[PDB]
């Protein structure tokens, strides 16, 4: 399917294009609904 | 020298012992035996305490402490400096007016009247007065006697006391106005310098002084010089720019090098400020790391916790005055105290407990422990509810709180050195059965829909979403077969009974359980 | 899923609503009960049984 | 992922970025109180660790 791989540096905006959005803030979930 | 030795003896031997690498030579240590085993080679060969609270101590230990008195003069310091920047903006024009238009909005019932001032150096009466000055002073601009007359209104501003937050609000809005009138010269100056190589003393001689008509640029443009045609390219923006200027020089009201002085003073005022303060806090770094030591196991680790102390001795140091006469060791921890104290209840755990459940949890720890002590044995969720005065439903809640995540690396087989995360299974995949009984069920729908009339296989299609990309109402299949939403159902319930009963239908009741 | 919508039209059955989360024998095992024991919480019922 | 009762299991990766962003906030929170350059030196250590 690719027959082949390949390694590199990322460039800050390879890692941006890699993302869906940015992480705020250091919060898990709620400790009472249990939802993200 | 000492360490070729300890490298000719590893290379002889191969192998080497802690004793004798550690005689021939903690975190420095450490890096000398990472890099020692190296080779088990050249940069190695070549080649403070990297600890982050070691540099820390470091650079916090190059300071004075302060004496009683040696605050006291800090203290006037930073009075001085904000006292400076008050006279600096005393002269600000618009400054009064959006005060008197705000008042005029509370006194239109939209904000309570203490919230808009903190008193003054009563409330109504001093405002009709500064009312009364504005009025008296605005239509007095007249030139030769004006001076006075807003120097005395300024005078009478001195004596009201203003709320911190539109205080600041004043100061970035003057703040922004001299900003767009820098970012405007700036413009001017460098489509005038750099475009044109336009000597800086044609710009002082001509800029200078006046800096408000169009002398100093247009009429400039006929000076017999390689710079003023060039100009001539660029005469729109600096047009515009000169336009933007002359608009703004109303607002302000004043002389634009009166502005730059009233700046450079504010500048210098809290600089003043500044320097005092850091002053200040570089002395009580060892005061909020000596506060910062009853926190150790909670969840923080140490050099988060000093910085957290750091960030109250900051807010502290800015709400500090010597009339009081707190030594600071006293109006100071109890800054440090709260900042820790907050940081340690947001930031401590994976899942995140507001402060007040954090509170409740830590007297029921306090409650429990006196009664463990007291009563001997434990106390139970309904001796507990009875003596910490609670539902009992509400203490259950409490104490069923998720606690602390297991870590999920946790050797728990002592075998193989298996972990706990290697035992949780994934519960929502599908079992490989379900999927073939569904492409059944499909395949048995498919065959049994056949099975009648194409209008019923249509409609019943139409329906229910059988391979249709979306479910449709009666309406929508009427609009496709030109019936209103009733012979559609008959024919629904038409097919619906043929399907029934069997003979038709079978293997269906074989899926159905 | 729709086709399932279809059957339960068909054969008019309603949804369960409650798993099966019951205790059986594991498989392979073939034995006799000798002894049963029931732990409540304080604030229950003590069904039957118990 | 939850376990059977209140408890709860966690990889070790969740611990290092929330201190990474606690750390990172913490950092952008204090640029902006034009604090003494010897508190934001170690926060950039302490980032820089993390
Ligand atoms: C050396 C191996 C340690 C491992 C066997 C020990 C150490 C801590 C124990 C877990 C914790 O108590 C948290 C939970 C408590 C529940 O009641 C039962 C499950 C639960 C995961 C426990 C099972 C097991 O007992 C653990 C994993
Ligand atoms: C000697 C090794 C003990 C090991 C075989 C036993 C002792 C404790 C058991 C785990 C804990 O109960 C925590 C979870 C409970 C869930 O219900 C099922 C998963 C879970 C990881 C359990 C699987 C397994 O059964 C464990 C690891």
């Amino acid at each position: 399917e690719f027959d082949a791989i390949k390694i590199a540096l990322a460039s800050p905006d390879m890692i941006r294009s890699w993302s869906f959005g940015e992480v705020k803030k250091p919060e898990t979930i709620n400790y009472r609904t249990f939802k993200p | 020298s000492q360490l070729k030795l300890l490298v000719t003896r590893g290379k002889e031997q191969g192998y080497l012992t802690y004793a004798e690498v550690n005689d021939h030579l903690d975190a420095d240590d450490l890096m000398l035996a990472e890099n020692t085993a190296d080779e088990d080679a050249a940069e190695a060969a070549a080649q403070r305490t990297t600890d982050p609270v070691r540099m820390y101590m470091r650079e916090m230990g190059t300071v004075e402490l302060l004496t009683r008195e040696g605050e006291i003069d800090i203290a006037k310091r930073i009075e001085d400096g904000i006292n400076q920047v008050q006279c600096s903006v005393a002269e600000y024009p618009e400054a009064i007016t959006y005060l008197l238009e705000q008042y005029d909005r509370v006194e239109a019932e939209e904000a309570r009247l203490s919230d808009l001032i903190t008193g003054f150096v009563l409330a109504r009466e001093k405002f009709a007065e500064l009312r009364a000055q504005y009025v008296v002073t605005r239509d007095t601009i007249k030139h030769a006697t004006a001076q006075e007359e807003i120097l005395k209104l300024s005078e009478v501003f001195k004596q009201f006391r203003l709320v911190p937050k539109q205080f600041d609000y004043l100061v970035n809005s003057m703040r922004v106005m001299m900003d767009r009138v820098r970012t405007q010269e700036r413009l001017i100056m460098k489509l005038c310098v750099e475009q044109c190589k336009m000597p800086k003393k044609n710009f002082i001689t001509l800029f200078t002084g006046n800096e408000t008509s169009d002398t100093w640029f247009n009429a400039a443009i006929a000076m017999n010089k390689p710079w003023s045609e060039k100009l001539h390219d660029v005469s729109e923006e600096v047009h515009r720019a000169l336009q933007k200027l002359q608009q703004i020089e109303e607002e302000t009201g004043l002389t634009i090098e009166q502005v730059k002085d009233i700046n450079r003073r504010m500048s210098i005022g809290e600089a003043k400020a500044r320097r005092a303060k850091k002053e200040m806090v570089e002395a009580n770094l060892r005061l909020v790391i000596s506060i910062a030591k009853k926190y150790t196991n909670r969840g923080l680790q140490f050099l988060d916790l000093i910085q957290e102390g750091n960030i109250g001795l900051m807010k502290a140091v800015d709400k500090f005055e010597y009339r009081r006469g707190y030594k600071f060791s006293t109006y100071a921890t109890w800054w440090i105290r709260q900042a820790i104290t907050r940081s340690i209840a947001d930031q401590a755990r994976t899942i995140r407990i507001p402060v007040h459940m954090i509170e409740t949890i830590n007297k029921l720890n306090r409650i429990s422990r006196q009664m463990l002590q007291e009563m001997g044995r434990e106390p139970t969720p309904e001796e507990l509810a009875e003596r910490m005065l609670m539902p009992e439903d509400k203490i259950r809640k409490v104490l069923k709180i998720a606690k602390e995540p297991i870590s999920m690396e946790t050797p728990i087989g002592d075998d193989e050195d298996s972990h706990l995360g290697d035992f949780i299974e994934d519960t929502t995949l599908e079992l490989p059965l379900d999927s073939a009984t569904t492409e059944s069920l499909r395949a048995a729908t498919h065959d049994v829909l056949a099975g009648l009339t194409a209008r019923e296989a249509k409609v019943l299609r139409m329906r229910f979403g059988i391979d249709m990309n979306t479910d449709y109402t009666l309406e929508e299949v009427g609009k496709q077969f030109d019936v209103t939403r009733e012979r559609i159902r008959q024919i629904e319930a038409k097919a619906l009974r043929k399907l029934r009963h069997p003979s038709r239908s079978e293997v269906l009741r074989s899926f159905l359980d | 899923t729709p086709e399932e919508k279809l059957l339960r039209a068909i054969f008019g059955e309603k949804a369960s609503d409650v798993k099966d989360s019951s205790l059986r024998v594991p498989n392979g095992v073939s034995g006799t009960v000798i002894d049963v024991q029931v732990f409540t919480r304080d604030g229950v019922e003590k069904d039957k049984r118990a | 992922v939850p376990l059977d009762g209140g408890r709860f299991a966690t990889s070790d990766l969740n611990d290092l970025y929330r201190r990474v962003i606690n750390r990172n906030n913490r950092l952008k929170r204090l640029l902006d109180l034009a604090a003494p350059d010897i508190i934001v030196r170690n926060e950039k250590r302490m980032l820089q660790e993390a």
